[PDB]
């Protein structure tokens, strides 16, 4: 139920929905 | 960043998808 | 339901996921 | 202004997504 995505959680959201593109993460 | 807006705040599906490529 | 929450409101992730099945 | 809002076929598309192999169930109304 938490909306927030955080820490490892959010490179695995970003996995997800990026798919094919991928993507760049930085924590900053 | 992704940080600022999907953890300490709440992003949309398209504000996520916006940090893709 | 969906159309509530991701269409007339903003839905975040898991709120979209919690849909599946 | 940009929208944030998933609505119809940008909707099934998003669950589309998402949902990868879980499947989903849909109605639009």
């Amino acid at each position: 139920v938490n909306q927030h995505l955080c820490g490892s959680h959010l490179v695995e959201a970003l996995y997800l929905v990026c798919g094919e593109r991928g993507f760049f993460y930085v924590p900053a | 960043g992704i940080v600022e807006q999907c953890c300490t705040s709440i992003c949309s599906l398209y504000q996520l998808e916006n940090y893709c490529n």
